[PDB]
């Protein structure tokens, strides 16, 4: 998962080793495989095999469209904009960097590799777009800078003559005990207003996100 | 279903109201779709699914339902009475002695801050 | 209305199937329906033994020392923390045997089930702590029954949910 | 000649050993012919001490009992204890746990056409009321099921100015108060790394013997 | 560093460790000298140390005394003197029965040996005598050291049937075309991590399978030749002096 | 070989900032039978 | 006629049942 | 903010769909009286507020069934999904 490192790097933090980009890789993976199994299944009981924008914004049905409509169009708020302002700087080529992330997603070009690694047997008599390979760019990019904050966020929470031969540029943040308690707490189950059956017993639900 | 009512004769209950089997009814099919389908799944398992790796032919021998509704009464469906638990538990709980006192014939309530005192609620 | 009801039975074709299904049924070695015997059948220890007609693979014998070394082990709930891998990998061991199967388990079974108990858990305490404050305190045994009575679809019925409508005591005792 | 008592067991059932004695000399703990020896491991013998300070005799013991003493063994079991600081005895009972075990160990043999639910059912409606020939079936008057002696009271009064008053018992806690209880040689340790710390006797006894 | 994989001529282990002995004051753990004097080199490295925290001064502590001797039983066994291993052994152990069963052992009359560890057992087991952990690693094994000394194979047959082991394999085997397929499988268990023993029992059936043409030729002498490496670093590991 | 209790009040440290400190003997018991149960159930 | 109803016997029976045991008791 | 909200239901300003009687009934039947009429508008309005969401639910649901870019009916199909997305368990009716 280069890309995701770049990605995970574009949200705030750097040096990730290899097990949390691949665990990362797993996530996205499976996040993105359970939104096609179920546009897939609504298209096909509406009655048609290829795959299509409409029902993939109304599956997400959330805060989550406003974002994605304005992806789409081109091809709190003040909390991002003070992180932003407080970024603000330069050398070593400093903003030139966190373009790099942006136009390195998988639906800048590398379109074929991006839809063949992801589950592609479902559906075997259509095939999507690639507007839908852009849209999935969109969601896979906003979902690894959610982890990452909530990773961050955990992390914080949590709380003689120099030897030259350590370096003091090595750090060692992020890990896979981070990613799983972010994802957790990602999976607050549902705003919790989906599950106020309360008294009862038993239960199962899938989710995403 | 009139061998619903066949079976109602069973137990001596000839009073029904006739909604009762349209939900029972209604109810059998819910439980035993759920049952097959995880029990296909199963099925699956045995059949190594992923995002691309072997096919999904079906038989659906009776283990696999055999497992799929021991799942579900993990979690549901009243139990044999579990009667060696409740023993020892209570035994557990009878154990310690009677308060052994004497309130002289009135009521003994709890203290208040655990009584209720059923005013009007109000902020 | 039982005579009309067996009339209108045979108007239909299946007053044959009907009156084929007067045996008992269950054509097996059995498969008994009391209680005491579930209990204890399912209170022993079984023990995997194996035939051996022609050939039964597996190139490792089974054994019933690794059931008693199971039932044996300082569990949770008398220590004040939750096991660490080697206490858990003796005790499924234990129970692999136990239900009838054989291998050794590999390691990275104990993790992957350390990582679901942990989520578990964190989600059980965060319930209480929602009950307790809205937005310094300390919390009780009352806090959870209440969030237990609240949901029960956490925790599955049987062993605890008892243990805990008897540990409810009084103050003074 | 009722005998459905707990001290008159101990008085009179008393001068013959179908017991099974223990032994303690402070630091292990024994019963029986024994080859091996208890230490102080309270995942256990704190279990069966718990039990045996008061009379009840343990759930577990029956089984075991039962397939070694074929007779004169049973019915209860008295405990012989001495210490090497005397001799001690006192005795334990069932529980309606140990009964219900007595119905278990029967259920190893014959588990089909046994009829368990009613059968070992209907078994206790006869040893339940032959145990226990002695129960105290005895009534008395209170001031309820006569009358002209119905007597007064003072608790729940109305007083002119506040509205009722109620009796409620008391305690000594308070509020915002404590709540309960609390959470819960390293050279050695160093100078014993990698250090990782009668069967054989058993099967050539048998060989000495042929 | 893996094994810290020198295994060459005066190396980093055996001059650290012959480097400590010269200096007094540090005092390094008697299981650690034991496995790095016997695993690297050095073994009069590691007993210049395992002398030296047993005789002059007394360390204040029985525990760190005993895993000493412990420590250092198992280097004499390893070098094979026996006469500085049952000097040892009587200086420390507690019975009567087993010092004199150790004397009659290594005068070599082996039936006045027996009788007197069988009756040293017998001492113990409700006896009220403590007789330690180690001292009971020397009846159960050296009443079977002496009882295939004596040649008792058949009582040591159905003694091995019960635990289950190398000594099952051993007794059992020398004393292979009808019984080869619970001999072969039972050595495969057994035959990883291998020892120059090992190897033997692993050559000798596919031997006696060249023999009933069940093993091909060529494959005695591929396992005679891996076999022989495995001699030569066991050769290696001891050191110069022939003893 | 290898040279040679911070579980769960690391569970419980990381949950919140405002105390919330559990008690053993009431509470902390129910937990560690709750764990107890779910590995038994699961791995059979 | 009423071959059915001393045919109708049938005791019915489920597949499995669960036994509350926990690990500690036992 | 909160204190604003008890300021405005007590007068006919804001006076939720569901009728007083029929929530001092369902009050009542799960076991809580009270000479406050605040509380028991609250609970109204809450209630009106979640059935408003499955409400929104089905309308959407419905809207995704065919042309996208004889009248409209809230069947079974609708609710089956809306329902389980929720919590709310599994509508498999049947007939025969």
């Amino acid at each position: 998962m280069e890309i995701q490192q770049m990605m995970f790097v574009s949200g705030e933090t750097n040096d990730p080793p290899v097990e949390t980009t691949s665990l990362i890789e797993d996530i996205v993976r499976s996040q993105v495989v359970e939104i096609v199994l179920h546009s897939s299944q609504t298209a096909l009981s509406r009655g048609t095999k290829s795959i299509v924008p409409e029902d993939v914004i109304f599956l997400i049905r959330h805060d989550k469209a406003k974002v994605n409509r304005l992806r789409t169009y081109l091809s709190s708020l003040k909390r991002l904009k003070t992180n932003d302002e407080r970024t603000k700087n330069m050398t070593k080529e400093e903003y030139v960097h966190w373009s790099e992330c942006r136009q390195a997603s998988f639906t800048f070009r590398k379109a074929k590799r991006f839809r063949e690694w992801c589950g592609l047997s479902h559906l075997a008599e259509s095939r999507p777009s690639d507007d839908v390979i852009d849209i999935l760019g969109f969601l896979t990019f906003e979902m690894v800078c959610s982890i990452t904050e909530e990773a961050l966020i955990v992390k914080m929470l949590e709380e003689r003559k120099h030897l030259f031969d350590g370096p003091d540029k090595d750090v060692r943040p992020i890990t896979s005990g981070h990613v799983l308690e972010a994802w957790r707490r990602l999976q607050k189950r549902n705003v919790e207003k989906k599950a106020i059956r309360n008294f009862q017993g038993g239960k199962l639900r899938s989710r995403v996100q | 279903v009139r061998l619903l009512h066949l079976i109602f004769a069973t137990q001596n209950i000839y009073s029904y109201q006739d909604h009762v089997p349209l939900q029972l009814m209604d109810f059998a099919y819910r439980y035993t779709t759920g049952t097959l389908q995880d029990a296909t799944i199963y099925s699956d398992h045995a059949h190594a699914s992923n995002a691309g790796n072997a096919g999904t032919n079906a038989q659906l021998t009776t283990e696999d339902i055999r497992l799929a509704i021991a799942a579900r009464t993990n979690y549901q469906f009243k139990p044999v009475p579990p009667k060696e638990l409740l023993l020892e538990l209570a035994a557990e709980r009878n154990k310690k002695p009677l308060p052994a006192v004497i309130p002289t014939w009135g009521i003994r309530l709890p203290p208040e801050k655990y009584c209720l005192t059923g005013k009007d609620w109000v902020l | 209305y039982e005579r009309l009801k067996r009339d209108i039975l045979a108007l239909p074709v299946r007053e044959r199937r009907r009156i084929k299904a007067i045996t008992r049924e269950s054509g097996k070695k059995g498969m008994v329906n009391s209680v005491i015997t579930q209990t204890r059948q399912a209170l022993i220890p079984k023990v995997p033994v194996v035939t051996r007609p022609t050939n039964v693979p597996g190139n490792s014998v089974q054994w019933a020392q690794d059931v008693i070394h199971g039932f044996q082990a300082l569990l949770a709930s008398e220590i004040y923390e939750l096991p660490e891998m080697d206490n858990l990998r003796t005790r499924m061991t234990g129970i692999s045997r136990e239900h009838g199967l054989i291998g050794p388990v590999d390691d990275s079974v104990i993790e992957i089930m350390l990582i679901g108990l942990e989520q578990h858990l964190k989600g059980i305490v965060e319930a209480a702590i929602d009950i307790v404050k809205y937005r310094r305190h300390t919390l009780t045994i009352e806090d959870m029954y209440d969030t237990l009575e609240q949901y029960p679809y956490l925790v599955e019925p049987g062993g605890t949910l008892l243990r805990l409508q008897s540990v409810m005591l009084h103050d003074e005792d | 000649k009722f005998a459905e008592t707990s001290e008159e067991i101990l008085h009179k059932y008393e001068k013959f050993p179908p017991s099974l004695t223990f032994h303690i000399h402070e630091n292990h703990y024994r019963f029986g012919d024994q080859d091996g020896v208890i230490p102080k491991n309270s995942s256990v013998i704190k279990a069966f001490l718990e039990y045996v300070a008061r009379e009840e005799i343990p759930p577990a013991l029956i089984e075991v009992t039962k397939d070694a003493g074929v007779q004169l063994y049973e019915g209860c079991i008295i405990l012989r204890i001495y210490d090497h600081r005397k001799t001690y005895t006192t005795i334990l009972r069932p529980t309606q746990l140990s009964l219900y075990a007595d119905l278990l160990y029967q259920t190893d043999y014959l588990q089909v056409r046994f009829t368990d639910s009613l059968s070992l059912n209907i078994e206790t409606e006869i040893l339940t009321a032959s145990k226990r020939n002695l129960d105290l079936s005895v009534p008395l008057n209170p001031h309820r099921a006569t009358a002209n002696l119905k007597p007064e009271v003072k608790y729940p009064y109305y007083d002119p100015e506040t509205d009722t008053v109620v009796h409620e018992h008391r305690p000594d806690a308070r509020g915002n108060m404590v709540n309960a209880d609390t959470v819960d040689s390293d050279y050695e340790r160093l100078m014993l790394l990698l250090s990782d710390r009668f069967m054989r006797l058993r099967f050539v006894e048998a060989w000495r013997k042929k | 560093y893996h094994i810290r994989q020198q295994d060459a001529r005066p190396n980093v282990i055996k001059s650290l460790l012959d480097g400590v002995g010269k200096c007094p004051g540090l005092h390094l753990p008697p299981h650690l000298v034991k496995y790095l004097g016997s695993n690297y080199n050095a073994w009069y490295g590691a007993i210049k140390l395992l002398e030296e925290l047993s005789e002059g001064q007394g360390i204040d502590n029985q525990k760190i005394s005993d895993a000493n001797q412990d420590a250092l039983l198992e280097v004499y066994m390893s070098l094979q003197e026996d006469d500085m291993f049952y000097g040892t052994w009587r200086r420390r152990a507690k019975y009567f029965e087993t010092n004199a069963a150790l004397s009659y052992e290594q005068i070599g009359i082996w039936d006045k040996a027996l009788q007197l560890y069988e009756a040293a057992q017998i001492k113990a087991r409700s006896g009220v005598f403590p007789f330690g952990e180690s001292e009971y690693s020397l009846w159960e094994d050296h009443w079977i050291y002496c009882a295939e000394k004596l040649q008792h194979w058949e009582i040591l047959t159905e003694l091995a049937k019960h635990e289950g082991f190398t000594d099952l394999l051993l007794e059992c085997g020398w004393r292979w075309i009808a019984d080869r397929e619970p001999l072969e499988q039972s050595v495969k268990t057994v035959m990883d991590i291998p020892t120059p023993r090992r190897q033997i029992f692993q050559t000798f059936l596919a031997l006696q399978g060249f023999s009933q043409q069940k093993d091909t030729l060529q494959d005695v002498s591929r396992l005679c030749d891996e076999g022989i490496q495995l001699t030569l670093r066991k050769w290696n590991a001891l050191p110069q002096r022939v003893t | 070989s290898q040279p040679s209790l911070k579980e769960l009040l690391r569970n419980v440290g990381a949950d919140e900032g405002d105390g919330e400190t559990v008690i053993d003997g009431d509470v902390e018991e129910l937990l560690l039978d709750l764990a107890d149960e779910f590995v038994t159930s699961v791995t059979s | 006629h009423q071959v059915l109803d001393g045919v109708a016997k049938s005791y019915p029976l489920p597949l499995e049942r669960k036994v509350i045991m926990p690990a500690r008791s036992r | 903010t909160l204190e604003e909200i008890l300021e405005m239901m007590e007068d006919e300003e804001f006076t939720p769909i569901i009728p007083d009687a029929v929530t001092d009934y369902y009050l009542a039947k799960n076991g809580f009286e009270t000479s406050d009429i605040k509380i028991k508008r609250i609970l109204a309005l809450a209630t009106q507020k979640f059935i408003s969401d499955i409400a929104q639910d089905a309308y959407e649901y419905s809207r995704i069934r065919s042309s996208s870019s004889n009248k409209v009916v809230l069947t079974m199909d609708d609710l089956r999904s809306a329902l389980g997305e929720y919590g709310i368990n599994v509508k498999r009716p049947n007939f025969y």
